[PDB]
This record gives structure tokens, C-alpha cells and sequence, in this order.
């Protein structure tokens, strides 16, 4: 007829930590921005990401 | 005038090992919408078991 499953609950261990803060703002409000030649790459990681 | 009594193997394949699958575990597994995915499509697998 069927098959037989077990229902499941709940998870069981996390990520790593998040506790910082993703420097976004530094890229969005920035005093100068750069050419599409040339732009700027910042390397953000480690971090909460909202 | 001389006989020979000669033995011979001969051998013929009689069956294989019966093999059951299931579309829901096999396809995707333990998800709902999955499942929910598959009831629009008819009762192939239903066929198939
Ligand atoms: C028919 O062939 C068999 C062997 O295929 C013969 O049997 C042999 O006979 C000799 C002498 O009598 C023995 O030294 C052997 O040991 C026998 N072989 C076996 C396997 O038993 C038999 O003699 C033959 N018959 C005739 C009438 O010549
Ligand atoms: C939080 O992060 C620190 C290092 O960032 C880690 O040592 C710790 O195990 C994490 N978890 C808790 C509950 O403190
Ligand atoms: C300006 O910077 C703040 C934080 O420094 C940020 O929240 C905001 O999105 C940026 N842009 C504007 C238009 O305020």
C-alpha cells in the first residue's frame, strides 16, 4: 500500500557564531565612489549579513 | 566398438533478485512539496510498483 516514515522534530547544532556586523554601510555610504574601468573590491566575511 | 561415458555441465539462468522502489523516497526523498508536485502528475509510479 505504503511506506513507513518517521516524522521529524527539530534541528541539532548551528553555525558558526554571528556576532559582528557586516560592514555594508561601507560600500553604500561611501564620501567617493569609483570609475566602471576601475572600481573598488572590499572583501567582507565573517559577519551577520542583514 | 569402444564407448565412452562422457559427463557434461550445462547451465541456464532460472531468475534474478527481486528489486522494490518507491517514487517518493527515490525521486526526492522527504519533501512535502515534492510530493505535492508528483500528485499532478498521475499515478506513474503507482504504475511502476
Ligand atoms: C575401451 O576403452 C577403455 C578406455 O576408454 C578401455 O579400458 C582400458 O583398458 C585397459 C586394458 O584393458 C586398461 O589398462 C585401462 O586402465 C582401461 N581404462 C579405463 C579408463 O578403465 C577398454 O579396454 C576398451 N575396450 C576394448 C574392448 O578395447
Ligand atoms: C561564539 O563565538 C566564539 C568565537 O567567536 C566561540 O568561541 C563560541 O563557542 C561561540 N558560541 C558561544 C555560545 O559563545
Ligand atoms: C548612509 O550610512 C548609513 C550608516 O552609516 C546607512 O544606514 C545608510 O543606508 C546610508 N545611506 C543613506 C542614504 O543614508
Amino acid at each position: 500500500t505504503s511506506n513507513f516514515r518517521v516524522q521529524p522534530t527539530e534541528s541539532i547544532v548551528r553555525f558558526p557564531n554571528i556576532t559582528n556586523l557586516c560592514p555594508f554601510d561601507e560600500v553604500f555610504n561611501a564620501t567617493r565612489f569609483a570609475s566602471v574601468y576601475a572600481w573598488n573590491r572590499k572583501r567582507i566575511s565573517n559577519c551577520v549579513a542583514d | 566398438t569402444n564407448f565412452t561415458i562422457s559427463v557434461t555441465t550445462e547451465i541456464l539462468p532460472v531468475s534474478m533478485t527481486k528489486t522494490s522502489v518507491d517514487c517518493t523516497m527515490y525521486i526526492c526523498g522527504d519533501s512535502t512539496e515534492c510530493s505535492n508536485l508528483l500528485l499532478q502528475y498521475g499515478s506513474f509510479c503507482t504504475q511502476l510498483k
